[PDB]
């Protein structure tokens, strides 16, 4: 009379599906999904710096159109651009836009310094109706228009060097007329020119007369431009008409900073990882939110599920 | 698995069994009873906890990189950011997708290779007292009262106690 | 008096060498390979819509060389240029010739839909023995080679509304007289400009008066620029001459459509993955014959031939 | 192989069975024979079908690309598109070189493990009539006709009917 | 190991072993002594050369690349050359952590698997006249002099000799 | 009595840890470095034809400012850029330097083969005090500074077909004065013009007149462009002022060839890898010296150290102590 001793193993009644090297679905006791696919579709400030942009982009807060006067100098980890956000100051293009968002994103600072550049012979502080500022006619912030004096334009030549130990932007622009009765009227000169130089490179730019669609009363345009100028090195900017001037240079850094296009509300939360969508966990490798994202994100993946086997194969009775 | 044991000599799995993840089912003159191998639970919890968190090892901290989304339409250097990001999580995809079909071919393998090291750990100890009936259970050719199976269990049965018995039971 | 019951498994004659981890060259009974390294030369015309480009690139196609009028509203899937086409209209270039063939490429169609245009006080419909359409002189059909009415060419301001719900793209030129007496002779002014613009964009054009290499008769030249208007947004065109306007605009799509440079010719044959050596086999994962590819097509590596493993070890005997 | 039974323990393989891929050679009172597995080989393909239905996933479908051939130098923005590719090609030259030599490796010892498997239930079916000769062969200690054999195989074999007699052969 | 004779059945190793990997020690009627097991030894090495050579085949030479250090802020093209290099790098770092772990999985794994090669090889030559004490040793159940230990491990151990000697010794 | 046979594996004193799927560290009898992670810090002459810039960069070397003319007609696999390099000729620039740089460290040659164009009623071969050339008044070695010729500057309209079976490089600039003084005085007219073209492309350059930062006694600037010229097609350069002119054409070849930034002193050694470190060993399949490299090399991952087992699993007697 003796007795029987059997080995084995658990089971549960409801198991999970996983992949191998040889099956596409095998079912095993438990698995863990490595895929990170919701969000609470808000960005959380915490612990990055967030800086809602509201009606403003980062390129008319960095120009200071008048409703964006409230960003001057303010800084950012992530700068947040609603769709909702309009310019409403002089019409204007920029030239590789996306380049001066990227570099002015990624600076991660507005931070101005006015200079004391010497406009001999024209006049100053140009504004128009369609950019109002209080009960007149105004401007950008950071720039400066200059029109003739009395009846002469004379050839502007002056110089800014950089002694200090950061890179200098430098924002500016060349005005581009309608007709030739304006171009007149304002640079004397029937045909402008705008050249900005440091040592080793330069720009040179022929402003363009023509008439083009009315944009807030407007069809005349400005064009704008940057300039970095590296420590030792010499800003020269020389013109003899359409010149939109600097009132000096924006201090560039470098750093974490960058820029995302979202209408996702910001909340007061932690999240080290951001996208579009709002905010997600970090717990997993992998993630199908968004291929967008900021910070200590799991990369993005296509699948909307990974699950990876925390357990052994699953044979109920 | 590569083993042969789970879904393979042995039929099933214990729905059963609750505080442990292979373990002990034995009939003998008192009856009935069950009781989970602590030791080979553990080894396997073990290595998958181990490979769980490598694979959890957070490892990206991106900043500033390229824009994924375009509202124009432009042309050469935007088909390049494109082509450039849909190759990347191309890549990172299938990445993820082998990593996790070797890590549960892996898990499948180890924990059917747990099942078969109690198995046999269990054989060894019962040297000629005993038989495998191919099946997970081994019949026990002596007197084996409920002190006895814990012997087994708990690592401590003397085979040379039972020997002479046993040898007569099964000659 | 016994028996003996031996285990085995078998063995072929002559089994294949594949790699593994541990052996550069094992032997198994059998192997499947996994690079696709053959074509038929061959591009099949199903299931992808393939428009043989023949004689013609896609932007004569687009301009509308008379060769290439055949092309005139057509669509694709694959366009395949050959190497045999040819331009025989008026010799041109495009600044940035790359962007717009690969724009047109990817909206996967030339319908254009002609707009009425009024060009007050100057003649249309210019024409060049360069570009002969029939036996008489001609142009690109969907451009309009303006010039001086009588003894005057007069400011040209024009405007078109984008009032649909799509996506215009405009296709307009800046002709480059190769003397002062043929700027004069065809503009009356002695200095032309084309100015395009959008709300949100402009681009202004001064043409350069010069010799180039002849070209079919003509040491002058044209240059071809594109404007795409949103819904809503507005075009404008402004020139006291040298402006080669647009007729209309192209209809843009966005899809799955493509452009390819090969010689292969086409096929009646259905084949998901096409490259410029022919269309291919998609059943391996992997293939060496082209890393440009259309479709749904095995990766590109390097490697000829790769062995999967579909038996065991070989040990003969 | 892991296991060491596939070029290992069992010398060589058998050239003259053609309609399996493991199985029996037997020789008794009625002379030699030779039967296919099938539970065994079905196994072995079934495991190997799965792996080639996974590797052979049609997975990507691309339209408009980047440029990949170039007719004139241009410098930076073609270095670029040049290096954009050439990285990808690589990458995935490295995945494909590593998937078939894992998958190559795993093949080799997934079908080592089933040729011991197969020995294994055998022995566990023959309890005490039999013994394991070290080259894959087990001498059976009683009278076994084709009858008997065939028992083995399609998985009827009692033993106890044949164990006292095998037994005293034995001992 | 997924055998679990290394670092499992066997409690551990020997540092007195310095002339092979896998090996003999036994106790008899003439005293104690220690031999290394070629084949076993030989088999691993192999493999884990065989591996070696695999991975370090030299298989990349590039020439003219891109730029990956830049003096001047740029802007657009500048952000996609440093995230194409960046991209390539972090590819490249997850292939050669996957490559280690798998391979050393394996290793271990393989060498597991010729220690347990070797134990049963030697069970199976031992037929009825030893038995697994569990702990990696066979207690043998005759005389076995040291001619009769280099006949088991050099092959040509015949069973048959010594059965009924040892039959008889392993029931009573 | 009988006897007991054990079976048994080795250990060994000192093990090493590595990483598995399931363990970040456990110890192995023996394992082997897989990143390179040192060089010598010295750059190996051979295999590859290393050119050392010392005081000059590859474009000053291309366009032929004079302290760099012991590069003239030089060849190189790799070309090797010093952060001590400087420039003492006519202030310039390059819109799109980068590209420039790059086709020609790609062609591996500075071979220049001088081409008799004819310059009719132009004074050639002007020099600055800014480029000096022995004791005197120098100019760019590739490059020919044409001014007015007594009181007129005509329109220069010249053709120089490529009858040859390999493209021509041609290197050409434009001159920006910084006043309407220097302008009509060295070119006539109040505004230049420079227009190069072959028959499928053009380039047109407006001069622009200004100061810039003072360089070498120097406010005005040259600008430099280049043109290719494929075989049966034809080069047109038309100017009625401004025209800084080629003296021929750089051969252009397709290869092996590069450019590196680097400090490291050049040596008598053998290695195929070169890093701006140095050159490093190739015999390991990954390294972290530097993500730049030129020639056979380990690829660059991020870890510094990545440790393959090349023995069992070490597990030494258990002592108590
Ligand atoms: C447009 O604006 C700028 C700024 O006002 C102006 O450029 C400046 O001109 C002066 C005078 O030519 C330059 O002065 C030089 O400075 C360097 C130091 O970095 C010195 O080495 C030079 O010294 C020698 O040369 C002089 C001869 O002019 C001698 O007087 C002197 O004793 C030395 O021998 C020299 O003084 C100055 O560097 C530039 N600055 C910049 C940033 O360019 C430019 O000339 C103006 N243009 C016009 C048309 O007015
Ligand atoms: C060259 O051509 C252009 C088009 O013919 C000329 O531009 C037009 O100029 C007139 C006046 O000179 C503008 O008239 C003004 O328009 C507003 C309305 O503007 C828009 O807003 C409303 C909604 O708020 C919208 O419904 C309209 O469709 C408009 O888009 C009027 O309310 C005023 O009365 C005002 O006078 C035109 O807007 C303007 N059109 C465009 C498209 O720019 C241009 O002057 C010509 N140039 C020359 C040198 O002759
Ligand atoms: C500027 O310089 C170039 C070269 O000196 C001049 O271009 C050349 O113009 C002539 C005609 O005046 C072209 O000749 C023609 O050749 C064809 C055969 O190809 C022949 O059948 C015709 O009868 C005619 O003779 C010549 O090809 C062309 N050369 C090039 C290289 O394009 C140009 O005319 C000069 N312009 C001025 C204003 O000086
Ligand atoms: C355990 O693995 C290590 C690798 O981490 C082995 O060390 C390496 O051993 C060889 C010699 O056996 C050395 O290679 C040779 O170097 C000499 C000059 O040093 C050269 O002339 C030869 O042509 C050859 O390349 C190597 O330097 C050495 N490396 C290191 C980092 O120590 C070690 O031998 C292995 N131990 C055992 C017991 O297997
Ligand atoms: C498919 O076409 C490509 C491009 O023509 C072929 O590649 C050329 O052929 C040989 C190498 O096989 C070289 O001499 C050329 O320089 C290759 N060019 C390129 C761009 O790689 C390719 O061999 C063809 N393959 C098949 C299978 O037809
Ligand atoms: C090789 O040189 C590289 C690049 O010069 C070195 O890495 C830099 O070292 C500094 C510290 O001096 C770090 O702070 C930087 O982050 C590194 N720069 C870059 C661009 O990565 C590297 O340490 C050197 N390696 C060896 C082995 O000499
Ligand atoms: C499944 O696995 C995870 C991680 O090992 C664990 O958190 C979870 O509790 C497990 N679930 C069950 C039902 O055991
Ligand atoms: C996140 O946003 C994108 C773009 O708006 C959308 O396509 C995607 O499906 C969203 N995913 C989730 C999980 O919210
Ligand atoms: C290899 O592949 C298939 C079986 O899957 C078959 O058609 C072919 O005959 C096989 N070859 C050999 C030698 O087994
Ligand atoms: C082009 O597009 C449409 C047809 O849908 C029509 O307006 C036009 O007449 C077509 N012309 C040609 C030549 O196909
Ligand atoms: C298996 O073997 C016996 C004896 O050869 C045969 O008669 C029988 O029909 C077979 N199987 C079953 C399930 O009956
Ligand atoms: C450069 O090479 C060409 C021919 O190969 C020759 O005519 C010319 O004089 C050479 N110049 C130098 C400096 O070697």
């Amino acid at each position: 009379p003796g007795a029987t001793l059997c080995l084995g193993h658990h089971a549960v009644p409801n198991g999970t599906l996983v992949k191998t090297i040889t099956d596409d679905q095998i079912e095993v006791t438990n698995a863990t999904e490595l895929v990170q696919s919701s969000s609470t579709g808000k960005i959380c400030n915490n612990p990055h710096r967030i800086l809602d942009g509201i009606d403003c982009t980062l390129i008319d807060a960095l120009l200071g159109d008048p409703h964006c006067d409230v960003f001057q100098n303010e800084t950012w980890d992530l700068f947040v651009e609603r769709s909702k956000a309009f310019s409403n100051c002089y019409p204007y293009d920029v030239p590789d836009y996306a380049s001066l968002r990227s570099l002015v994103a990624s600076s991660g600072t507005l931070e101005f310094i006015t200079e004391g550049f010497t406009w001999t012979g024209v006049t100053q502080n140009g504004g128009s109706n369609a950019c109002k500022r209080g009960p007149g006619s105004g401007f950008f912030s950071r720039l400066n228009w200059l029109t003739k004096s009395g009846s002469t334009y004379p050839v502007l030549n002056v110089t800014m060097p950089n002694n200090d130990n950061f890179d200098k932007l430098y924002i500016w622009g060349v005005h581009h007329p309608s007709t030739n009765q304006e171009q007149t009227s304002l640079y004397v000169q029937a045909s402008g020119r705008v050249t900005v130089s440091t040592r080793r490179s330069q720009q040179t730019i022929i402003p363009n007369i023509g008439s083009r669609p009315w944009v807030r009363g407007l069809s005349s345009r400005i064009s704008i431009y940057w300039t970095i100028v590296k420590p030792g090195d010499v800003l020269v900017i020389n013109s003899n008409g359409n010149l939109i001037a600097p009132r000096g240079y924006f201090k560039m850094r470098t750093g974490k900073s960058s820029i995302m296009r979202s209408d996702a509300p910001i909340d007061t939360c932690i999240s080290e990882c951001i996208t579009p969508n709002g905010s997600i966990p970090n717990d997993k490798p992998f993630q199908n939110v968004n291929k967008i994202t900021y910070g200590a994100c799991p990369k993005y993946v296509k699948q909307n599920t990974l699950k990876l086997a925390t357990g052994m194969r699953n044979v109920p009775e | 698995g590569l083993f042969g044991a789970i879904a393979g000599f042995i039929e099933n799995g214990w729905e059963g069994m609750i505080d442990g993840w292979y373990g002990f089912r034995h009939q003998n003159s008192e009856g009935t009873g069950q009781a989970a191998d602590l030791k080979s639970t553990q080894a396997a919890m073990d290595q998958i906890n181990g490979k769980l968190n490598r694979v959890i090892e957070k490892t990206n901290e991106k900043f500033h990189q390229i824009e994924k989304e375009f509202s124009e339409v432009e042309g050469r250097i935007q088909d390049l950011e494109k082509y450039v990001e849909d190759t990347k999580i191309d890549l990172w995809s299938y990445n993820a997708e082998l990593l996790v079909a070797l890590e549960n071919q892996h898990t499948i393998d180890l924990t059917d290779s747990e099942m078969n090291k109690l198995f046999e750990k269990t054989g060894r100890q019962l040297r000629e007292n005993a038989e495998d009936m191919g099946n997970g259970c081994f019949k026990i050719y002596h007197k084996c009262d409920n002190a006895c199976i814990e012997s087994i269990r708990n690592g401590t049965y003397d085979h040379d106690v039972y020997r002479d018995e046993a040898l007569n039971n099964r000659f």
